[PDB]
This record gives structure tokens, C-alpha cells and sequence, in this order.
């Protein structure tokens, strides 16, 4: 039973910046191991025996430390490095993991590619209509989607969902889903989502008329 | 080569019990310790325990010593963990991991994909999969986006979604599932493709929901409005 | 009792035995020490049983010295009871030892010896851990039975002290 | 000396603490034991220092008992010197311990703790081995200094015995 | 420092017989490992952790034991099993090996294919003549080669050399080399080796005349 | 895959010193202990010592702690052992071996071929290789034997002999070398072949003696008497 304390809990760095993240053990341990986890993956072994890179880990990484204080450092960060890193110790039963350090990368701003999808006929046959607005490959995360319906302003009846940071590109994607009854969907005609983001010099809107293909 | 195979999701009732397997392959199963690790977003990674399949010796984390029951079959080369008396707090991803001794310490050098377990009273509704059909509405800059809305499934454990049976992977974004006000989960997955491709190519989204055996495929194209 | 010469030697010897067991129990053994070590009981309690050797020179100080030694004996017997339970039922009081002692044993503990890897249950490494745990249980129970020995002899004095005063 | 009441208590206490250190040193610790254990010195030597407590009952037997106790003290001081060298310069006398003690420590030794695999020099397994070796060095040197303490007090008697006889 | 004592030092068994060989440790050890060595090979790992067969070791083998007494046993022996087996312990520094058990297989008798080679001209140009008599694929080992020269009986001036037991066949081969000066070789004419072996109902002899091809 | 390569023979003078290498390949050299083991027919297998190339730590058998000096190069991935003050009793085969921790114990799971060292004052004469040419003299039962006599080399460490550069291996017998009354070693190697093959096939014996760099090839056939 040893508590592993990782600092910072969230880390950000621009591409090519140097980072260090630290693991502090509530008692001295023989070695610390580091694991990389990406969203929806299992943990990958990343560093073992304090300093040895796992098979295929870029020599971009290194690990160091002793006693109670350990660190993992990345000479020059890249978009593939965006992940959560857990330190781990074997020196006491039970083995234990640190809280993780989430590294996300300050890439350059990118405007969202905005797309809008009508409810399919398949769904209207079920009496429900879901309208999907898609923001593709944008950065930073602080996009906002405002739904409009005949220019009336929607609220509450939509939900956002947003990917993790793309390891190829450091961008995010976001979908907003407006949900309506079939009787609501078939009253109004003009459905739009309006997107404000730093990559947009003015709020872009994408819309469709109900009925046209 | 060395690989641990796990059932991807289990959806189970409170008070019940669940047995999850970990099929080893590509190495001498009996010659290594098989460990189990819990993960939850609120608690991180917790080691549960280990079995040495050679003899059968187990050790357990004290905070799990009555929850888990580790077993192994030498012949099928499969480790098992039983969880008793299941509760909401047993909802987690469970990894099997194989520890080697290497570099001068023990080392979780290979991991299973994880089994998503969620413990819930409600019944496992299967997904309803709807095409996000592409059009000029979803055309921009000469690319077009298309996708599938995987609506109203239940048990939080995600529906796995792939495109063209896995042959399409660039530009694919699968979003985190949202819990709806109906209490059911919805997910969507999208792919961005060259708009010229929409004519000659046919895009299939493959949806699978093991908890309700709900394998689905949908054809997404502007040949439907 | 009249044997107070014979008894004052016994107190001194109980003091030296505690000091020797203390230095032995302070030999580097890992992250956590027994409470007896971090309370320093065998040092201050040992020399207190030397100091109650004042009664070999057969004043209100001596009444205080004898009464002070009785508190040490009782507290030592309680502390050694605690550590045996600390070792064998639950490590309930995680006395972080001393850093100049941890320096020689920085990666090691004896309050758990079950290996996280069940293959190692057979291993020499595991037998070494249980050996030190058994030695500490031995040293503590030896220190306890001599700490109990102090209570008996100090009782045979202070029971007379306050009835004389 | 006239203090022979005070001194007879000291002998008894040195006896009991040898017995306690012996039982502690008989705690399972591996293939080889110290010579002191396999000679059983702390048992027979300890009770001999209890038996020279016969002089607390202040005949040619007592002259023999005191002289017999002096041989035990000398031989114990030599035996504990030997084992410290046995531990720290060369395991020259490979006393095969006792099989009812080896039963709990059948695969293990403390007379060497260098790992055959140099990666393990850092390992907890190696620190456990050096911990037990350090504890045995501690127990033996504590037993030695009390074995030396017996020689001083028995000398202060038998130097008078034969000059009285 | 632990002495590992192996018994027997030499073992023999007919093909398909069952054998056991034992390793006795001076002091108890956690596990014994067994190694197989054939002539001119390095040791091969054969059994590890008392009972686990090494990669590619036939399940024909098994290992067992505990404490101070260990054994390796072969259900049914085969000619490929003819080797020296060493037990080995890690329980103390230094690790130590047993003296080995040499297993040789009582195959059925085989008569030697006898061949004789004249001294080459290359060697006679050096002033020395070596005559080689070859006994091929015979069993048991107790062959005898008697050299004869114009039917005079040679002694002392020849040397035998014999292979290890063939792991495919359990037989042996032996060469006898008669050595002579060029002036001795060119006196006599008829050189022969005569071979007595159990596979021969009478002593076979192979000869050549000096001069003929 | 995993392989340890050793120089096959060293022939050295008394009082001198010899350095022998062990080239690791196919594994992370720094992540394992490299062990050295002596073998002599009169003493069996003696462990000499080990090095962990990760840091550089060594441990030695006490009876070797001034004979051997283990070193390792991380970059060439090569372990070395130096033997000082060489004597007749240092004549041996020396194996490097890599220990893994596996099945719950340490394990010499891969071995080098061994380096033959012999310590002798006399000079390393190279072999003289003579054809044992086949004939009806050496024909029997429709097979014929042929061979090479590898005469009068020195240093006991065997000449390595192969046939057709290793392409011929069935029926090949290479005999133990005999020490002659001249103090030089002689060896012979023979192969048995179909007598009909002696016409169309040409048989080459390849002799190599690293201690004198004496690579030799001879053509053996009844086209010479």
C-alpha cells in the first residue's frame, strides 16, 4: 500500500515544447513504471524500471528519478503524445497506480468543418426525429453550438458529445444532436445549427429545409 | 503474438455475479502470473489480484478479497475472475494483464483489451441504428461527411462501431455515448470522405452490441435523401 | 520489600535488556517500525529502569522516580502489546520509522509479506520477509515479557511506597 | 564481594536474557545457524547462570557451580566472537542449524546475500537478506556483551573463591 | 554454495525402457533445473522450475521432486535421449551444477562397416604415411582393431578414436590410424586392419596392396 | 532470434590474459543478466560470474573473483570476460548464458556456443589436411566412405570440419582429435555416400582452424588413386 501522487493532474504544451511530469510516492520505491493510455485503449507499457523505454516507445521519451521522486520527460512533444500517463509501483503489495497526468497539446487554432444532417425517414417511421450537427477537426475545445428552428432559439433539448484529441492532428470533433417529436419536427420547416468558434471570423450556420432532398 | 483476449462487455444485475475470461495466446500460459486491474474514472486503476496458473496460487487486494475469485484453466489457457454480490460500484473496465520479470522489476508487459462491466437493474435494450445520409447539406470544401446514429441502446458499455468491416479507418470519428433523458444511451459515428467517392463507393457502418447480440449493418449514401 | 538491593539490580538489568532490545529493534528493517521504536520506549524506558536503581542507594524524589518508572513499565507493556497486534492482525498504526534507519532499507516492508505475484509464494524473497516479521514478533514479545517483569517488581515497591506515604 | 545478593540477581538476569536471546536467535532464519544456537549455549549457559543464583542462598558444590559458570561465560564469549566472524569475514564453521527450524526456512541463507544476478542488487529480496544478516549480527553482539558481563561478575567471585580455598 | 549429487553417474537402458535419474542437494533448494548436453554442443535447457519442460522438449520427459531430492524420468527412452543431463540450482549464490548423468542406450548389436584408406600421395610427399581403418555404425562400443603389415603384427604405433553415440541411431563409429615413416611404408606391401566385433561371426579384415589404385 | 555469438577458440600462453566476447542479438541486451560458465571434464560446469549490462553491476564466484573480469558494451551489445594470469587449469570451454526469470525461478534459457580456451607454451601449428580418397578399398555394400585427415595441428581446440560448406550432413562422422606422440593433434572426418554418387558428385571437406586462421578446402574423389 503506497500512494503515488502525480503532478500536474492536467498538462498542456505546444508542439515541440519540453515537458516533465512527476510521480511522488508516499514511501520510497525501487522503481516506477509508466503507462500510456489513450481514450478507449487499454494502458500501454511505456517506461519500465524507471528509465527503460518499452518496445516501440520513441526515444523522444525518457524517465528518471529515485527514492520517492520520479519523473517522465518528453524532449519535444508531438500530437501522438496526447494521452494520460500513469506511474505504477511494484515495491509493495498491492501494486498501485498514480492518478494519471493528462497531456493535451496546444496546437494551432483550426476552424470546425460544420455539417448538418436531417432526421432520416427510418427514424420518422419511429415517431422520433434527431437532427445532428457535426463540427469536424477544430481546435481549441471551446466550440459552442446554438440550435435554431424557424429562427426560434432552442435550449435544453440538445446534447453535445466531443471526441478526445486526435492523436494524428491534435484536433477535436463534436456532434450536437437536437431531438424532437415527429409532431414537433413536422411543424417547423427551417432547421439550423449556428457555430461560434475562435477559428471563425463570424458565426457560421448550416441549415436545411424540411422536405428537400 | 503474445495476446490476451477478453469479452468486450458484460451487462449484469445488482446482487448477481459475473464471470469474465481472459484467453491467453502466444506464450506459455502456466509460466506467468495473470493479474486483474480495475479501472473507474473516479478511482483510476486498482489492482485486484493475480493467479499463477502453474500451481493455482492466488493473491488478492485486501479491498477485493471477497469480491473477486480468480481461477484459471490450464487446458483452454484461460484465466477467469468471478465478481460476487455485484453493486453499482463494481461498474468498471476490467483488464487482465500478464506480469513478466524484466529489467529488474515486475512488469505488466501485455494487457487485455478490457471487459466493460456495468451493473444495472434495467433491461438491455438493443440499439436502433439510423443513417446520417450525406448530401450538399453535409458537403463542404469538396469533402462530405456521413455517419450512423446508434440510438437508444442500454447498458453504458459502448456499442462498437466500424466502417466497411474495418477497411475504412481514416477520418472516422466515433463520439462518446450520451445518456439521454429517456435513460437510454445514444451514440453516433461519422466519417469524412471525398464527395466524388459517394457515387461509386458504398459505405457500410457495422454496429455491434454484444450485450444484446445486436449486430447491425446500414448502408449510408445520398441515393437516399 | 527488604530484598530491595536484590530488586534494584533486577530493575537495572531490565533497563539494559530494554536498551539492547531497542538497539537491536532499531536495526534497519524497512519503511515501518514498531511503535516501541518510534516512541523510543526502550531508550527512555530502559534508562528509567536504570534510574530507579537509585533505590540501591538505600526523599520525595524517589517516590516520584518509582512512580515514574511504573508508568514506563505499564506504557511499555501496552506499547509492546500494540505492536504484536500491529504485526499479526492489522497494521493499524503506521509508524513511519526513522529516516536514518530507512536509508539502509528504503524499498522494503515487513508488515506485509504476501507477494503480489503468487509464483513468488515459494520464493526465497518471501521467506526472507516472513523471517524478519517473525524476528520482530520475537523481539517484541521478549520486550513485552520483560516489560511485564518490571510491572511485577515495581508493584512490589510502590504498593509499599504509598502505604508508607 | 559482600554485594553477593545484588550480584546473584545480576547472574540470574543474565541467564534469563541469554535464554530469551537464544529463543529469538532460534527463530527460523535459514540453512545455517550461528554456532551459539547449535551448541545450544544460550539454553544451557543461560540456566547455568540461573543455577549460580544458588549463591543467593548465602559447600564444595557451590565452588564447582561458580567455576562451572565461569567456563560457560568464557565459552559463550568465545562462541559469540566466532559467530560474528562467521557472519562478517568468512563462514568458516557451517553449523547446519536444526531441521525443525529449517522446516520453516528450507530454501534460504543469510551467510551470503550477494545475488548471483547483479540486477537484483537493488531488489527488495536482497535488502531482506541483509536485514536478517544485520539482525543476527545484532543479536550475537548483544549476546556477546552480556556474555562478557558474566565473566566480570564471576571473576569478582571466583577470584575470591580459590583464594578462600 | 550447494553440492548437487547426481545418481547414477552412468545410466543405460534399452529403447523403450523407463529410466529415472536423481539429483540430491546438500541442503534443500527451491527448484532444480535440468540441462541436456550432447557431445560438442552447449548445454540445452531441458527442464526448469523442477517440472516444466523447455520449449521443444518431448513430453516423453518429466521432472519431479522437492526439498533435497529431485528426479528426472523418461517414460520410454529413445536414441535421441542419449546425452549427459545436469541438474542445476539457483537457491544459493553461486549457482551450481550436478556432476551429470550420462545416459547411453542399449540398442541392438550392429556390425561395423569396415573401410581402409591408403596414405595419400600428398602425405608421402611430406615423408609421412598414415593408414586409416574406419569402423562405421557399430554397437556395442567394444570393437577391437588389429593392424597387420605383410601379416606381421603391429602394436603401439596406432591410435583409436571413436565418436559419441549417434543420436539418430545409437551406434558408434571408430577410426584407427596406423602411422609410419615413408621409408617404413615403402618397405612392406600388404597393409591390413582386422576387426573383431560382436556383430561379426568371424574377424573381418580389409586390406590393400601398396601401389594399386 | 535470441542468440549469443562467441569466438569459437582462443589459444593463449601461460601468464598471459585473454578477452573473449559474447555478441547478443534478438533481445534487449541491457534488460537481462549475462552469465559466464566454465566447463572442464574434470570439474563439470562451474558458474564464473555475471554482469547486468543495464547499469554495469557484476557478481563473481569467489573462486574466480580475481581470475575473471566481466565487462559489457551497451552499444555493440557485447559482453566480455577477461581472464588474468592464465594457467593450465584455465583451459576450458567458456559459455556465456543469458538468465531470465521465468516459471518462478532464474533460468539459463539461452546459451552461447562456447569458447574453447587452452593455455599452452607451444606455438599454434596449423593443420595439414589430407584426402581419404574413396575406392573399392573403401567400398562396401554399395556405399563408399570418404574423408579428410586433418593432421598435425596444435592447440587442442578442435579444427571445425564441414562437408560441401555444410550442405552435406547425413553420414558425416567427425572423430575426437588424438594427441600424437609428436605432441601435435590429429583429427579425421568421414562421410558415407552412395558409391554411384562418386562419379557425378564432387565432395569438398572444409577445414577451418581459427587459432592459425587456417581455412582449407580439399577435393576428395577416386579420380585420384
Amino acid at each position: 500500500q503506497i500512494v503515488l501522487s502525480q503532478s500536474p493532474a492536467i498538462l498542456s504544451a505546444s508542439p515541440g515544447e519540453k515537458v516533465t511530469m512527476t510521480c511522488r510516492a508516499s514511501s520510497s520505491v525501487s522503481y516506477i513504471h509508466w503507462f500510456q493510455q489513450k481514450c478507449g485503449s487499454s494502458p500501454k507499457p511505456w517506461i519500465y524500471a524507471t528509465s527503460n523505454l518499452a518496445s516501440g516507445v520513441p526515444v523522444r521519451f525518457s524517465g528518471s528519478g529515485s527514492g520517492t521522486s520520479y519523473s517522465l520527460t518528453i524532449s519535444r512533444v508531438e500530437c501522438e503524445d496526447a494521452a494520460t500517463y500513469y506511474c505504477q509501483q511494484w515495491t509493495s503489495n498491492p501494486p498501485t497506480f498514480g492518478g494519471g497526468t493528462k497531456l493535451e497539446i496546444k496546437r494551432t487554432v483550426a476552424a470546425p468543418s460544420v455539417f448538418i444532417f436531417p432526421p432520416s425517414d427510418e427514424q420518422l417511421k419511429s415517431g422520433t426525429a434527431s437532427v445532428v450537427c457535426l463540427l469536424n477537426n477544430f481546435y481549441p475545445r471551446e466550440a459552442k453550438v446554438q440550435w435554431k428552428v424557424d429562427n426560434a432559439l432552442q435550449s435544453g433539448n440538445s446534447q453535445e458529445s466531443v471526441t478526445c484529441q486526435d492523436s494524428k492532428d491534435c484536433t477535436y470533433s463534436l456532434s450536437s444532436t437536437l431531438t424532437l417529436s415527429k409532431a414537433d419536427y413536422e411543424k417547423h420547416k427551417v432547421y439550423a445549427c449556428e457555430v461560434t468558434h475562435q477559428g471563425l471570423s463570424s458565426p457560421v450556420t448550416k441549415s436545411f429545409n424540411r422536405g428537400e432532398c | 503474438q503474445v495476446q490476451l483476449q477478453q469479452p468486450g462487455a458484460e451487462c449484469v444485475k445488482p446482487g448477481a455475479s459475473v464471470k469474465m475470461s481472459c484467453k491467453a495466446s502466444g506464450y506459455t500460459f502456466t509460466s506467468y502470473n495473470m493479474h486483474w486491474v480495475k479501472q473507474t474514472p473516479g478511482r483510476g486503476l486498482e489492482w485486484i489480484g493475480a493467479i499463477y496458473p502453474g500451481n493455482g496460487d492466488t493473491s488478492y487486494n485486501q479491498k477485493f478479497k471477497g469480491k473477486a475469485t480468480l481461477t484459471a484453466d490450464k487446458s483452454s489457457s484461460t484465466a477467469y475472475m468471478q465478481l460476487s454480490s455485484l453493486t453499482s460500484e463494481d461498474s468498471a473496465v476490467y483488464y487482465c494483464a500478464r506480469s513478466t520479470y524484466y529489467g529488474g522489476d515486475w512488469y505488466f508487459n501485455v494487457w487485455g483489451a478490457g471487459t466493460c462491466v456495468t451493473v444495472s437493474a434495467a433491461s438491455t435494450k438493443g440499439p436502433s441504428v439510423f443513417p446520417l445520409a450525406p448530401s450538399s447539406k453535409s458537403t463542404s470544401g469538396g469533402t462530405a461527411a456521413l455517419g450512423c446514429l446508434v440510438k437508444d441502446y442500454f447498458c453504458e458499455c459502448p456499442v462498437t462501431v466500424s466502417w466497411n468491416s474495418g477497411a475504412l479507418t481514416s477520418g472516422v470519428h466515433t463520439f462518446p455515448a450520451v445518456l439521454q433523458s429517456s435513460g437510454l444511451y445514444s451514440l453516433s459515428s461519422v466519417v469524412t470522405v471525398p464527395s466524388s467517392s459517394l457515387g461509386t463507393q458504398t459505405y457500410i457502418c457495422n454496429v455491434n452490441h454484444k450485450p444484446s447480440n445486436t449486430k447491425v449493418d446500414k448502408k449510408v449514401e445520398p441515393k437516399s435523401c | 520489600m527488604r530484598e530491595s538491593k536484590t530488586l534494584g539490580a533486577v530493575q537495572i538489568m531490565n533497563g539494559l535488556f530494554h536498551i539492547a532490545l531497542g538497539g537491536l529493534l532499531m536495526i534497519p528493517a524497512g519503511i515501518y517500525a514498531p511503535i516501541c521504536v518510534t516512541v523510543w520506549y526502550p531508550l527512555w524506558g530502559g534508562i528509567m529502569y536504570i534510574i530507579s536503581g537509585s533505590l540501591l542507594a538505600a526523599v520525595k524524589g524517589k517516590m516520584i522516580m518509582n512512580s515514574l518508572s511504573l508508568f514506563a513499565a505499564i506504557s511499555g507493556m501496552i506499547l509492546s502489546i500494540m505492536d504484536i497486534l500491529n504485526i499479526k492482525i492489522s497494521h493499524f498504526l503506521k509508524m513511519e520509522s526513522l529516516n536514518f534507519i530507512r536509508a539502509h532499507t528504503p524499498y522494503i516492508n515487513i508488515y506485509n509479506c504476501e507477494p503480489a505475484n503468487p509464483s513468488e509464494k515459494n520464493s526465497p524473497s518471501t521467506q526472507y520477509c516472513y523471517s524478519i516479521q517473525s524476528l520482530f514478533l520475537g523481539i517484541l514479545s521478549v520486550m513485552l515479557i520483560f516489560a511485564f517483569f518490571q510491572e511485577l517488581v515495581i508493584a512490589g515497591i510502590v504498593e509499599n511506597e504509598w502505604k508508607r506515604t
